[PDB]
């Protein structure tokens, strides 16, 4: 997962009000080139929306779940197809879940010490939540005594601090509404305009 | 042969004879139906002689043969955007623009067309982009 999250290095984190809505937006940012795909359980039946989207990873999409609170929303969504947990908080019990299903976990984090909780359960790919408070600034801190850290920021990055993220030396990034909010033309065109310009930040 | 017709096609647009320079790019694809680059010129000289949903027929034989070319795919955006129809010319700048992120002329012409389209917020998120690109 990892070697995806180098790959793509951005994110979709998909917020909806319904299925069809969020299958609609999912399909939007595919086409726009996005491959990473985060499917929040905000959304009603979201692991119902990670299921109907199993199609799109024969054509080579990441289809995961955002936004996972409980231990039984993990399975829900282990059970529907996703192939990697994505939580805005770091949680114990859904880490070793994560452990021994076999299925990629990325921790919310936003303190050094919550850095070192997370650490110690083997994950070293945490996701900086919110970035829109701590900034990259806070990445570049952790380099230091953290060197074998990597972080996914979410929240507070659009097109214009974009470039500020990945010169701290972030691995991927994780957009919500500057990417997913608008039709499937705004939202595709919005990929695109992303895409291309994570493009010119890491030249 | 097939580029020996295509050779004269240019010789005869370096000379502004472009009708007869598109004569001879048709020879060249009588000949070859797959020379993506006679296709291209075709195209170009179409555009010049403002036949113009002819050049788009030709833009899109070449761009099926070359199907990550990102010049051919903005010049079919040229085209479209004259011809009107906004949606393909959007359409067309953005696949140029995922070939090739760095091409200013696409990002700038796709926030024009955005604009005439009315995606105000589209627009402005290419214009932004064509002037990180070009400097100037």
């Amino acid at each position: 997962m990892e070697e995806l999250f180098k790959k793509h290095k951005i994110v979709a984190v998909l917020r909806a009000n319904s299925v069809e809505e969020a299958k609609e937006k999912a399909l939007a940012v595919f086409r726009g080139g996005v491959h990473l795909i985060e499917i929040t359980f905000t959304v009603p039946d979201a692991d119902t929306v990670i299921k109907e989207l199993s199609f799109l990873k024969e054509k080579g999409a990441i289809i995961g779940a955002g936004t996972v609170t409980s231990l039984e929303q993990c399975q829900k969504a282990v059970e529907s197809g996703a192939e990697f947990i994505v939580s805005p908080h770091l949680d114990p019990e859904i880490s070793k879940f994560c452990k021994i299903n076999g299925v990629f976990y990325m921790p919310g984090v936003m303190t050094p010490t919550e850095l070192v909780k997370a650490m110690k359960l083997g994950h070293t790919i945490l996701k900086l939540f919110p970035g829109e408070v701590v900034g990259p600034q806070f990445v570049k801190a952790m380099k230091g005594p953290f060197p074998n850290v990597k972080f996914v920021p979410t929240g507070g990055v659009n097109d214009q601090n974009v470039c500020e993220w990945f010169k701290a030396g972030v691995l991927a990034v994780g957009v919500g509404s500057a990417l997913v909010k608008g039709t499937p033309e705004q939202v595709e065109m919005l990929a695109v305009l992303f895409v291309a310009k994570i493009a010119g930040c890491t030249e | 042969m097939a580029l020996a017709y295509v050779m004269l096609g240019l010789l005869l647009s370096l000379l502004n004879r472009l009708s007869l320079a598109a004569e001879a790019y048709k020879k060249a694809i009588e000949l070859d139906p797959n020379d993506a680059l006679a296709w291209l010129l075709l195209g170009s000289v179409l555009e010049k002689l403002k036949r113009l949903d002819e050049a788009a027929e030709a833009y899109k034989k070449a761009i099926e043969l070359k199907p990550n070319d990102a010049s051919a795919w903005k010049e079919l955006g040229k085209v479209l955007e004259k011809l009107g129809r906004l949606d393909e010319a959007a359409k067309a700048y953005a696949e140029a623009i995922k070939l090739d992120p760095s091409d200013a002329e696409a990002a700038k012409e796709l926030g024009k067309v955005l604009e005439k389209l009315g995606q105000l917020e589209l627009a402005e998120r290419a214009y932004q982009l064509a002037i990180e690109l070009d400097p100037n």
